[PDB]
């Protein structure tokens, strides 16, 4: 038998307990980054490695701008949660 | 930027 | 045959699988939730991205909590035998462990339970991916200058 | 700047909300498996891939035995939570 | 020089880093927590495993919640400049988001906060690994026959 | 087997 919770992967846009950022014109930081990395690496890298690139892209290239000091100049780090039991490549 |  | 390692999921089934995208932009006035401007950009980007990965993409817009649960239940009851995997993308307001329908919250656990190894046998042993764009609380990361 | 929560990796022995199993004589299922995979692959695989092997080992090779029906024949799946921004190899 | 990609963490610093192992086996009677038989096997296995990976392993046994916090604070205040990474292994009773000291619980967030990118500058940009062997609730996985 |  295998665990009923095995083989699940949760690609969260942000760390536990944190807000997640979305630009009204460009879309969310996470989805923008996820699609960009999948388009560029889906035929080359294992899924966890693609998501790590997404983490780096969101972490480095995005910072909030807000007229409200409380929400200004903030950062975000996505959160990869894996219960997968094998490597995952979208190609074969 | 806005929050979800 | 030669040595077989089984270190990577079998992704050469006839179909890559479904990619269900739940795009909630407009919420019922009574919930007090704001419209999620820019989410359509995300939805379109995801649709094209997964289309190119050969997933059967299904986009659903502004679903109530009831419709989300119904959709997930129905999808989990399909025959995924000829599918390599399953992908579900959730774009909405949220809090830790919760995703919002247009009329109220839904526990993420309720959605994912439909796909448990014992409840969706045609996906047992296959990767089930849930991509979630939503808040998980109200904390802000001040960051650190490198 | 980078997020203050960036570059953290949490290797949980079990999924959120679940008990974690430990054998009084052999040690915990997770640690037993983690050490075995690090010893065998630390000089060969990227850390996320090592942890995925740990997930598969725990998921497939372990099942609880208990005189108490409530705790008998249960399974476990570890939970990899990554906020890392780069691949991690223990060797160079 | 040639093309530089920076896709993997720099792990060639003079030292791999510290591997702090907190091995809690015996708990104060007043807490009502049972002794964790077999944890010494885990502690020894970890010590040897990380020793071979060239980490500076420090084993701590039966620490109170106060000692855990003190240890983590002190460690986070060390100069990790010549270290490639940081590893902390927690072996104890636990619940979701909590690890138990011998006399009571400690929020995992409190332990990890000491190592935030802005609070431990000598580890900023370096991998911080926390390995946790402890319960995260009381749910049991019935599994599914494959 | 026991639980933590």
């Amino acid at each position: 038998k295998i665990p009923v919770e095995a083989d699940f992967l949760y690609a969260y846009s942000t760390a536990p307990g944190y807000y997640s950022w979305r630009n009204s014109k460009d879309g969310s930081w996470f989805i923008q980054s996820l699609c960009a990395m999948l388009k560029q690496y889906a035929d080359k890298l294992e899924f966890m490695h693609i998501l790590t690139r997404v983490n780096r892209k969101v972490a480095t290239e995005f910072e909030s701008f807000s007229f409200d000091a409380t929400f200004h100049a903030k950062k975000q780090i996505p959160c990869i949660v894996s219960m997968l039991t094998k490597e995952l490549y979208f190609y074969h | 930027d806005e929050v979800d | 045959s030669g040595i077989s390692l089984d270190n990577s999921y079998k992704m050469d089934y006839p179909e890559m699988g479904l990619c269900i995208i739940i795009n909630n932009k407009n919420f019922h006035k009574s919930t007090g939730m704001t419209s999620r401007s820019g989410t359509d950009v995300d939805a379109a980007n995801l649709r094209e991205t997964f289309r190119n990965l050969k997933y059967e993409v299904r986009n659903k817009n502004d679903l109530t909590r009831e419709e989300i649960v119904e959709l997930m239940r129905d999808v989990s009851k399909e025959d995924h035998s000829k599918r390599s995997s399953f992908v579900c993308v959730l774009l909405s307001h949220g809090e830790e462990g919760i995703i919002f329908g247009t009329n109220g919250p839904v526990d993420l656990k309720k959605i994912t339970n439909f796909f448990r190894g014992d409840r969706c046998r045609s996906l047992t042993g296959k990767p089930k991916l849930f991509i979630i764009q939503a808040c998980r609380g109200t904390e802000l990361d001040c960051g650190i200058e490198t």
